[PDB]
Parts: structure tokens; sequence; C-alpha cells
């Protein structure tokens, strides 16, 4: 039932008592890691689709 | 994956270097999709997470 709390809740609950401020700065420090890969294959796959554009 | 927005125009001499600058640009609005779905597998429980779950259902009892 949509009653029962997802574990995005239950780890939001758990943040907040364990660290209120220190998330954010988490979210900047995995931010900075995550990203530049997401970057580097978003422009791996663009130059795939242009590649291919012109093989066809 | 962060989202690839549509080929604005056929032509690689024009189009797509204004895709490069629109995509690829600073300021840009990076959305993002999903992998397709990789097969996992169930994780095997450890057996001391398995007297944690028992002593719960005896105490149903």
């Amino acid at each position: 039932l949509s009653s029962i709390p997802t574990a995005l809740t239950r780890w939001t609950e758990e943040c907040k008592v364990l660290d209120a401020e220190s998330m954010h700065d988490c979210v900047s420090v995995v931010k900075v890691s995550i990203v530049n890969h997401l970057e580097f294959l978003r422009d791996e796959e663009l130059e795939e689709r242009r590649e291919k554009r012109r093989k066809q | 994956r962060i989202a690839l927005p549509a080929p604005r125009g056929s032509g690689t001499a024009s189009d797509d270097e204004f895709e490069n600058l629109r995509i690829k640009g600073p300021n840009a609005v990076q959305l993002v999709k999903t992998t397709p779905l990789k097969p996992s597998p169930l994780p095997v429980i450890p057996d001391t997470i398995k007297e944690v779950i028992y002593d719960m259902l005896n105490a149903l009892a």
C-alpha cells in the first residue's frame, strides 16, 4: 500500500537526522563525478550518431 | 544517461556545428533518460540477516 514509506523517504528521514546540510555537499562531490561520466558518454553517443548519419 | 535532443537540422557544416553549440554549450538543459534494464540477479541473503528476519517472525507468535 502507498501508506508504506518508500526507501527514498526512509533514507530522507535518516539523512535529515544524521546530516541536514552535509547532504548537499555530498550531492556536489558525487555530481562532479557523475556529470563528467555522463557527458563523456553523451559526447561519444553524439559522435556515433553523426557518424552513422554520415555512413548512411 | 544525459539525454540527446533531436538532430536540429540535417547538414554537418552548419547544423551540427550549432548542434554542438546547443547540446554541449555551457548553458544547456541536461535532461536524463534511463538505460535499458539490465538483468539483475537476486542477491543471496546473508545468514545473519536471516537470523534477524527470523527473530521478528518468531515475535509474531
